Order: structure tokens, then C-alpha cells, then sequence
RNA sequence: CCGGGCACUCUAACGGGACUGCCCGCGAAAGCGGGAGGAAGGAGGGGACGACGUCUGGUCAGCAUGGCCCUUACGGCCUGGGCGACACACGUGCUACAAUGCCCACUACAAAGCGAUGCCACCCGGCAACGGGGAGCUAAUCGCAAAAAGGUGGGCCCAGUUCGGAUUGGGGUCUGCAACCCGACCCCAUGAAGCCGGAAUCGCUAGUAAUCGCGGAUCAGCCAUGCCGCGGUGAAUACG
RNA sequence: CGCGGGGUGGAGCAGCCUGGUAGCUCGUCGGGCUCAUAACCCGAAGGUCGUCGGUUCAAAUCCGGCCCCCGCAACCA
RNA sequence: UUCAUG
């Protein structure tokens, strides 16, 4: 699906385009995960939220063409 | 004569002997045999050697198959089974995946009904 | 070591909406009369006071080896919740207008007594009788 | 689970609707919108005068308004006054040329939204409620109809069980098409909750 | 919740989905007609009254 | 039905043979809906029949009919302690669905499989007396008169 | 049959359109 | 499609027509059995219609409402999640388990509908969903629209199969700020369970059952196999 | 204290043959029936076969021997 | 004609 939009956030963007400025922290906290992780803009750990707190998933280059929402389960008992 | 694998199929239709072959469904094998050119109806047991090779010129060199293929989508399965993923996760415990309910269904996914349950 | 119990009349009488396996702290001996049978709920439900549960009211017989090592029987002993359990119990008492009566006390594979709450609405099943003669004619020598 | 409501059972014939206008998908919310909000104004604000239905028009830009009230004395005021205010106010809420013609009618006992608003002000004027219902009744036979029914519902008399007093003198044919029961319903919002009074008037059949 | 609601309906600021369309005399967010703009129990009580031009108790 | 006698739908004659068992033999080919399909299954097993026996296209259907069509059939009646299932003779107004539905039945699971040489070697066997049909004709009147023991509950 | 989603009867059934079912 | 034009089918008003009306048999009368004519029969077939009241039936979560309770929160706004989770159980349906069946092509045959920020004809592009132009329609006038089942003649050949289409991977298009939880479709792989079903049980007495599609509602999309309607083909039986 | 006899599904029991092939009733779980529980009907499932060591290719089966349970004796003085 | 109870 879509094909015409990179699908990432006014928030999300800024934040890890200013991270990636010449390496920096880890810490981003974001609550939107319908944003993409971000293609050729992995590396640094985000704090994506399955409602209940933050997991930080490391996000790798294995997983670049995902939705952050894949990484913040929502449910137990998996 | 076998095709792709070891895959061989006998006294049928060419244009569903094809779908034996996995990776080979019937879209694959309405297209790729008139793309090549042999007449699609034409039973295997009477298949000429040279048009059975010509066939599988197109079968193995254009794209992947039992093996390459059969083992990228396993690949891509474990590659989805990663950190966490909503999609390798239950494929790591086999529910489903892609909007399926569960409440009742699932069937094919789930068992063999385990019905270990029940109240009072 | 002893059986599933029963809130005889709570079973009875209040309606179980969803139920909770709670705990009990006992205050240092009243164990082997439960563990023996002796409890009775009658006139007994959990009551919070404004933190947390106590299973109130809860009569139980200080035990005969303890000859003069007594306990008051019928007390307020600490309950067990969890802790987001205990908040959202906290809070459905003024939601909606409950009242938290026990089921059972019953033992676990760790040799522990839980008791076995439950929670009410009242399930009011008590028939208030229709009229009889002489009050309804009456109110209706007032219509006159 | 039962007796449908014998203004809408008529309502194709013998019964004109009390609202009638017309446009298509366009304007048909937006009327009604607005042709809600006209009876809510008028039903709050001049239950005094005791109107009994809002016959709302509207050619093209002529909202006739025309209400059907028993007393009009303070409907429209002396020489008429509160007409024109009300008129003002019926600006307010639609801009069109807004005509309230006031209607009076012929027996203010054989117009049921009306008895049965007079039973709902005996109700929250605290009277004997099956003396109401009895004496309505009467008072609908002596200025002359073919036949009423009274049906109050629960909460009565100040009780905690509801049941649900009537009363009848002549026939009530509900399941006849062409008998012309008039029908009002009105609330009675008193201490002991909402007594909501029924009233069908049987006029002249056919 | 719903006297919030029925003026949530009222105010978009926002995004243009969140434009869910609610019941006009009730405050009902369901079954609320594309047409007339009552729920289905409004329509139905209105339909009865006859405060609605042109319906009518249909049978075919 | 329970009230009134409840008179038979009236079927219609048939087109090429102008005859009413054979419309009747259509609606119990019926399935679903589907009669212009199984007319044409009839007429394409009586042209099996035109190919295989010198016969007409309507006469050994007939005969099958009738030699398949059963006389003393067994219905059960409780009548205290054990169901007892009692024979009873049948108007030749049930006879013929009956036969009928048999010949269907028996048809449909005649071990032949394409649609109208089924009914073709189905109606042969019948017309002869070794097919499935009349072997379920054979069955229930065995299972009656047989069952005769009981048939003093006429009912 | 009919939940299958690449043939005619399956595609009318679910009554979209398609390279089993096409625009004439 | 018009040039001539409305004959008709139709449309939607207004009317008529069917009432034991006729005649016979039975019958105290009501009425019943039959016949004739009629298009129709003995409530012509269906709707709407549901009495006094019961189930202290259901709904304070459609609304209105007495009472009690919350009033820097049980109210209010938002982001994200959930309402979709799953060891299993149940209810209602859908497709199936095939050759009367399935697949491709081609040609027919409906009513009901619904659409100015909508329906989108007809092109171009893309296998396709759809995309870019843009005709017509303020709609018996243009559109959705294809009707499907049927029929035609080509395939399959009793095979878990060209039955089945669940599943999973991949390529995508639309809506929407947003498809990961969780949308719909498209395409290509995948091809499982399932070979007519236990004990039990349900539905149906005529255009009914069965089978087949179509429309609408709500609606951005949609969960739709549901619901509400529409027609196509169209049975068996009711001894009692 | 010494003989001999058992140990097998939640319980009560068949058993298991020189060892390889394990079940029966009730109970259980799910369904069906029923307004609902009974009863009845349908689908399965459940056991380190007393622990332990022994020869055996292999033990529940055969050989010991140890712990609980049963039946016996414990007499002459 | 079987068949126990709320
Ligand atoms: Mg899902
Ligand atoms: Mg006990
Ligand atoms: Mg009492
Ligand atoms: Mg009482
Ligand atoms: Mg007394
Ligand atoms: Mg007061
Ligand atoms: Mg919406
Ligand atoms: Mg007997
Ligand atoms: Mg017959
Ligand atoms: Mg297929
Ligand atoms: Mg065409
Ligand atoms: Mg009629
Ligand atoms: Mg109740
Ligand atoms: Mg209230
Ligand atoms: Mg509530
Ligand atoms: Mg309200
Ligand atoms: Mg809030
Ligand atoms: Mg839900
Ligand atoms: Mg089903
Ligand atoms: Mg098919
Ligand atoms: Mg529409
Ligand atoms: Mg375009
Ligand atoms: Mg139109
Ligand atoms: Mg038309
Ligand atoms: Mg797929
Ligand atoms: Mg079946
Ligand atoms: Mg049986
Ligand atoms: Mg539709
Ligand atoms: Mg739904
Ligand atoms: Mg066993
Ligand atoms: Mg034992
Ligand atoms: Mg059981
Ligand atoms: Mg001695
Ligand atoms: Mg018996
Ligand atoms: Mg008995
Ligand atoms: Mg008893
Ligand atoms: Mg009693
Ligand atoms: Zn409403």
C-alpha cells in the first residue's frame, strides 16, 4: 500500500534528521507509531508507545520497511 | 520428464502441469507457455523433449522457485521474526496474521482443537 | 489442607458480576481453623478504608493449642489485591454501586488460603407484595 | 410491545401531516433542522395558550406557522402584541418570512392534545388522578364526541408500583382506518416522575 | 458523556474524518440518516407524529 | 395440513410427450432450481435410450415406473412400549413420488457419472428388475409384508 | 467457488472487478 | 437514433371489478360440496394492522425523568492503545466438499433502486485494482449496469483434482493526516482443512423451499458472507 | 516377629504369558437433550503400571529385595 | 405408557 507518501511524521522526522546530526543520543520518545522507521535514518533507539509505556526498540537495518507500530506490542500472550 | 526440483507430472495438461512445479500456479502457467510457445493443451505424456526443455529454459532462468524461493519465504519469515515485529511475532507462536480473528476461529493457523477449558 | 469453603447466602443472594482470586494476610495464628473449617461470613464482605482492602467482620476460631494465645476471631484481616486492581476496585465502588463479598477460601499448590472475592449488585430477587384488599380500598375511599 | 401510534397508523389518510413542505436531499435536513427547532421553541414557550399541533408550511419562503391553540389570549396578546414579538423570534431562528397564523379551535374538549395536556396539569397540579381520568372523559362526552380514552401511565397517585390507569366512555376503535381518533400525549413532570398522560378522541368516522 | 459529544460533532478544527455526523433531536452517534438527519429513533417517533412531510407507514 | 384436504399442485403436461409423469420425473431431477438444465438431462438420457435399445423414449421409463412402483409400504406407529412399524397399502398418488424419488435416489447413486447415462442405466435396470430402484422397492416390500405381523394397526 | 478471489463466479460473488473479471 | 407518429407495453392518478353475485345438492338459518361465467374465488394472494393484560420482560446506553452519587473529577480536551486479543465452548450465516460440477470465451433476459462536491459513460495507461482527460445527468432522459443463474461451444475426466480457496510470502492501487495492531480490493506465489457430516436440530405448504445475482442503508474506505428490499430459475409433499 | 497376597486411569478393578500386543465401570472434559438440574445419548482424553536394581535387544509382565495395605500364624511350657 | 426435581 501507498505509494505515494513517505509517511513520516512533522515530529518524528525532525527529531531523528536533528539526532542524526553527526551522531548524537538515543533518547526519542515518540507516541505516534504509524510512522515508518525511517529509511536510511536507522540506528537510534525509539521509545514507541503500545499505550501502556514506552518499549525502546532498537530499530536495525533488518527492519527499515516497517511501520514503528510493529515494535510496540499491544497485547500479552503473544 | 521433470522440470524444476524433481518436480515431474505425467498424462495431464501442460498449462496445470505446470502448478505442480511449485512457484508455478495456474496464472504462471497459462502465461509462460504460450510466452515461450507450445501449444497449452498438449497432455505430457506426449511432450517433445525439445519443447520440455524449451519450456524449462523459461521455468528455471526467469524466476525463483522451489528451493530459491521456498527458502526466501522462510527466510523472510525468520527475517520477520526479529526483535518483534507484529508479523514474526505470531509466526514465533503461530497465530494469525494479517487481521484474522481468533475469538472463535483460526483454525488453520491454531490445531487438533486442544479443549482444555470450561467452567462450572 | 482444607477444601473449597462456602459463602453460603452471598453465594446466594449477591450477584457475581466477575470474581478475583485475592489473599489474606492472617495476622500470626488463624490458620488451622481455617484449614479445619471454621470460618462464617455471615454479616462479612471486604471493605476498603480509603488504601486498601480488609476482608471485614470475618469470624474465625482462635485455635485450642494456643491456650491463652488468642486472637480477637471476628476482625478486619489485611486482603491481598494487586495493586492497579486495588485502585480500579477503589474507584468501581463509586462507580458503579457495588459491594465486595467473598465466595470461598480456598488453598493453593503454594499450601496458601486465598480468599475468593466476588463482586455484587444485589440480584434483588425479594418480592414486594402486591397489595392487599383492605389498603388498596382504602386508598381508594381516599379517591372517592 | 403494541399499539402503534394511531397519528402515524392514519397518517396517509384521513390526517393531514402536520408539517408540510418539500425539497429533495439537499434541503430536507436543513428544513427539518429548523422546522424542529420552531416546535421547540413554540411547545416550550407557549404551552400557556395550550397549543395543541404546529401546522408548518412553506411554499417559497413563506413559513406559514399555523398553530392550533385552544385559548389564544396569550398567543397573541391584547390588540397583539406577543404575536409580534413572537414573530421577532421566529426571525431569529430562520430568516424566512416566518407568517404565524394563530388557529382556535371549534371544542376545545374534542382536540385530545389538549385534554391530554389538561390531565397533565391536573397531574402537576397534584389532583386525584382517577378522578381526573373519570371526569375528562365526561368533560369530552358533554361537549360531544364519539368516544375518548384516557390511558395515564405508571407512577400514579404518588406510588412506587406503576400501573397504568384509564378510563373510557363510548367507543374507541384503534384498528379501524377511517375513524378519525384524534391523539395527545402529553408528560407530567411532577415529584413522583414522569406521568405521561394518553388521550384518543374518537370524532366523526369516515 | 454526550453533551460534549453532540457539540464534538458541531466543532472540526481538526482533521476532515472526525466529521462523524450525529442525531439532531437525541445525540445519537448511531444509525443517524444521510437524509433527515434524525437517528432511526427519532425517525421513528417523528414519522409517528407526522412532523415529517412525505413519510409514511410503508407497505409494498 | 391439518384443516382441509389439501388438493395437489396441479403440475403441468409435458412438452415432446404431452404426458404427467414425466414432468414429475423432471422435478424430482430438479436441483436447486434448475429445471431447464434437467428437462434437458431427460431428454438427453432418453436419446441414450434411442442409441442403446430399439424402444420408445417414453415406454420403458413408463415401465420402469411401474415396475418399480411399490404396493405395501411400512410406516411406524407407536402404539405403547415399542414404535411398532406397521405396513400399510399406499394410494397410487404417493406410489408415484415414491417411485420416483427412488428412481432419483438410486440415479444419483448409480455408480455411472455423467448425468443422463445415469438415468439411462439406472432406467434400463428398472424397466428390466435389477436395478437400484427396484431393489429399494424390493426392500420396502420386503420390509412389509414381512412386517406383517402388525398389520392390524390400519390407522 | 465463491470465496476464491480469481475467477468470474468468485469475483462476482465478492463484486469487484479484476484480471479474472474484467470491464468488458 | 430520429424524420412521420403514442397504436400499445408502461407510468400514476381516478374509476370499475368479486359479492355467495347466479344455479344446483345438503342445511332450521348461517353456511357448506360442486358448477358456470370471469382475469381472479369463497378472508383472490401479500402487507400495515396486533385487544384486557402477563413475563416486577428490555432499554436511565436513543431521548425525557424521580432519587442517590461524582463535582480541580466518575466532568472536559487530546495523543496513543483497546473495543479485533485466544487455551477453548457456543449461536447465526457464508463458502465448500464437485461432474446436474468447475474454468475460459461469446450472446441474451429483470425489477427495485441510488447519485452536483456525487454517479462516472467513452478514450489513453497499467495484465488488473485503479490512474490521467472528459461526455452526460439538477436524473422514466446520463450514470452505477456487469446482471448472474440460463444458452452457446471449447476445456477438465471421478482425481483431494483445472473441486476447494482457508492460510502464508511477495508485488501493488484507492480512501483517509494516518491501513502496524486493524480497511478494502488487485496481481503473482501458497493450496490446507474439507470427499456430505455424531447424538441432536432447524427452515419451508406456491412463485413458497432451493439456487442465482442486483440495489439500498449507514458510509471517506470498510465487516457486508449481515440487514433491508428487488427480481431470475423454480420444485417435492401435506395420507393424516 | 516370620510366612503369602496385593499394588494397574481421579477412585474401584480387569489385567499384562515370557516379556514387545494396557484396558472395564463409574467419575472427567466438550457437546446433545431440558425453561434449568438430574437421568440418558455422542466425541475423545487420562496412568512414572508400588519405588528401586537385575538377566534381558526390550519390563508393567520374570528374579530379587525395600515402603504402605491386606490376610495369616505368634503354639507346647 | 415411559421419565426424577426446581
Ligand atoms: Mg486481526
Ligand atoms: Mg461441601
Ligand atoms: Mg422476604
Ligand atoms: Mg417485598
Ligand atoms: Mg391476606
Ligand atoms: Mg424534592
Ligand atoms: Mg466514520
Ligand atoms: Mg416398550
Ligand atoms: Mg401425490
Ligand atoms: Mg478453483
Ligand atoms: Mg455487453
Ligand atoms: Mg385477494
Ligand atoms: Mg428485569
Ligand atoms: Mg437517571
Ligand atoms: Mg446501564
Ligand atoms: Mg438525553
Ligand atoms: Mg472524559
Ligand atoms: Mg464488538
Ligand atoms: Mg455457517
Ligand atoms: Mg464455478
Ligand atoms: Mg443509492
Ligand atoms: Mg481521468
Ligand atoms: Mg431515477
Ligand atoms: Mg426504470
Ligand atoms: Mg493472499
Ligand atoms: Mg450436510
Ligand atoms: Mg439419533
Ligand atoms: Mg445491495
Ligand atoms: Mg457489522
Ligand atoms: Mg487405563
Ligand atoms: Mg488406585
Ligand atoms: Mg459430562
Ligand atoms: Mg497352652
Ligand atoms: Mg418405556
Ligand atoms: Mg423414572
Ligand atoms: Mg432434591
Ligand atoms: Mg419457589
Ligand atoms: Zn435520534
Amino acid at each position: 500500500s501507498l505509494k505515494k507518501g513517505v509517511f513520516v511524521d512533522d515530529h518524528l522526522l525532525e527529531k531523528v534528521l536533528e539526532l542524526n546530526a553527526k551522531g548524537e543520543k538515543r533518547l526519542i520518545k515518540t507516541w505516534s507509531r504509524r510512522s515508518t522507521i525511517v529509511p536510511e535514518m536507522v540506528g537510534h533507539t525509539i521509545a514507541v508507545y503500545n499505550g501502556k509505556q514506552h518499549v525502546p526498540v532498537y530499530i536495525t537495518e533488518n527492519m527499515v520497511g516497517h511501520k514503528l507500530g510493529e515494535f510496540a506490542p499491544t497485547r500479552t500472550y503473544r | 520428464a521433470r522440470i524444476a526440483g524433481v518436480e515431474i507430472p505425467r498424462n495431464k495438461r501442460v498449462d496445470v502441469a505446470l502448478t505442480y512445479i511449485y512457484g508455478i500456479g495456474k496464472a504462471r502457467a497459462k502465461e509462460a507457455l504460450e510466452k515461450t510457445g507450445i501449444n497449452p493443451a498438449t497432455r505430457v505424456k506426449d511432450l517433445t523433449e525439445a519443447e520440455v526443455v524449451r519450456l524449462r529454459e523459461y521455468v528455471e532462468n526467469t524466476w525463483k522457485l522451489e528451493g530459491e524461493l521456498r527458502a526466501e519465504v522462510a527466510a523472510n519469515i525468520k527475517r520477520l521474526m526479529d526483535i518483534g515485529c507484529y508479523r514474526g511475532l505470531r509466526h514465533r507462536r503461530g497465530l494469525p496474521v494479517r487481521g484474522q480473528r481468533t475469538r472463535t476461529n483460526a483454525r488453520t493457523r491454531k490445531g487438533p482443537r486442544k479443549t482444555v477449558a470450561g467452567k462450572k | 489442607m482444607a477444601p473449597v469453603l462456602e459463602n453460603r447466602r452471598a453465594r446466594h443472594d449477591y450477584e457475581i458480576l466477575e470474581t478475583y482470586e485475592a489473599g489474606i494476610a492472617l495476622k500470626g495464628t488463624e490458620v488451622k481453623s481455617l484449614r479445619a473449617g471454621k470460618v462464617d461470613f455471615t454479616g462479612s464482605f471486604a471493605r476498603f478504608e480509603d488504601g486498601e482492602l480488609y476482608l471485614e467482620n470475618l469470624y474465625i476460631a482462635p485455635y485450642e493449642k494456643g491456650s491463652y494465645a488468642n486472637v480477637d476471631p471476628r476482625r478486619k484481616r489485611k486482603l491481598l489485591l494487586h495493586k492497579h486492581e486495588l485502585r480500579r476496585l477503589l474507584g468501581k465502588v463509586e462507580q458503579k454501586g457495588l459491594t465486595l463479598v467473598p465466595l470461598k477460601i480456598y488453598f493453593n499448590e503454594r499450601g496458601y488460603a486465598k480468599v475468593l472475592l466476588g463482586l455484587a449488585r444485589g440480584k434483588k430477587a425479594y418480592e414486594k407484595r402486591r397489595e392487599d384488599k383492605k389498603e388498596a380500598v382504602r386508598r381508594a375511599l381516599e379517591e372517592l | 410491545g403494541n399499539k402503534i401510534h394511531p397519528i402515524g397508523f392514519r397518517l396517509g389518510i384521513t390526517r393531514d401531516w402536520e408539517s408540510r413542505w418539500y425539497a429533495g436531499k439537499k434541503q430536507y435536513r436543513h428544513l427539518l433542522l429548523e422546522d424542529q427547532r420552531i416546535r421547540g421553541l413554540l411547545e416550550k414557550e407557549l404551552y400557556s395558550a395550550g397549543l395543541a399541533r404546529v401546522d408548518i408550511e412553506r411554499a417559497a419562503d413563506n413559513v406559514a406557522v399555523t398553530v392550533h391553540v385552544a385559548k389564544p389570549g396569550v398567543v397573541i396578546g391584547r390588540g397583539g402584541e406577543r404575536i409580534r414579538v413572537l414573530r421577532e423570534e421566529l426571525a431569529k431562528l430562520t430568516g424566512k418570512n416566518v407568517a404565524l397564523n394563530v388557529q382556535e379551535v371549534q371544542n376545545p374538549n374534542l382536540s385530545a392534545p389538549l385534554v391530554a395536556q389538561r390531565v397533565a396539569e391536573q397531574i402537576e397540579r397534584r389532583f386525584a388522578v382517577r378522578r381526573a381520568i373519570k371526569q375528562a372523559v365526561q368533560r369530552v362526552m358533554e361537549s360531544g364526541a364519539k368516544g375518548a380514552k384516557v390511558i395515564v401511565s405508571g407512577r400514579i397517585g404518588g406510588a412506587e408500583q406503576a400501573r397504568t390507569e384509564w378510563a373510557a366512555q363510548g367507543r374507541v376503535p384503534l384498528h379501524t382506518l377511517r375513524a378519525n381518533i384524534d391523539y395527545g400525549f402529553a408528560l407530567a413532570r411532577t415529584t413522583y416522575g414522569v406521568l405521561g398522560v394518553k388521550a384518543y378522541i374518537f370524532l366523526g368516522e369516515v | 458523556a454526550r453533551k460534549a459529544l453532540i457539540e464534538k460533532a458541531k466543532r472540526t478544527p481538526k482533521f476532515k474524518v472526525r466529521a462523524y455526523t450525529r442525531c439532531v433531536r437525541c445525540g445519537r452517534a448511531r444509525s443517524v440518516y444521510r437524509f433527515f438527519g434524525l437517528c432511526r429513533i427519532c425517525l421513528r417517533e417523528l414519522a409517528h407524529k407526522g412532523q415529517l412531510p412525505g413519510v409514511r407507514k410503508a407497505s409494498w | 395440513a391439518r384443516r382441509r384436504r389439501a388438493e395437489v399442485r396441479q403440475l403441468q403436461p409435458d412438452l415432446v410427450y404431452g404426458d404427467v409423469l414425466v414432468t414429475a420425473f423432471i422435478n424430482k431431477i430438479m436441483r436447486d432450481g434448475k429445471k431447464n438444465l434437467a428437462a434437458r438431462i431427460f431428454y438427453d438420457a432418453c436419446k441414450i435410450i434411442q442409441e442403446k435399445t430399439g424402444q420408445e423414449p417414453l415406454k420403458v421409463f413408463k415401465q420402469a415406473v411401474e415396475n418399480v412402483k411399490p404396493r405395501m409400504e411400512v410406516r411406524s406407529r407407536r402404539v405403547g412400549g415399542a414404535n411398532y412399524q406397521v405396513p400399510m397399502e399406499v394410494s397410487p398418488r404417493r406410489q408415484q413420488s415414491l417411485a420416483l424419488r427412488w428412481l432419483v435416489q438410486a440415479a444419483n447413486q448409480r455408480p455411472e457419472r455423467r448425468a443422463a447415462v445415469r438415468i439411462a442405466h439406472e432406467l434400463m435396470d428398472a424397466a428390466e428388475g435389477k436395478g437400484g430402484a427396484v431393489k429399494k422397492k424390493e426392500d420396502v416390500e420386503r420390509m412389509a409384508e414381512a412386517n406383517r405381523a402388525y398389520a392390524h394397526y390400519r390407522w | 467457488g465463491k470465496g476464491d478471489r480469481r475467477t468470474r463466479r468468485g469475483k462476482i460473488w465478492r463484486g469487484t472487478y479484476g484480471k479474472y473479471r474484467p470491464r468488458k
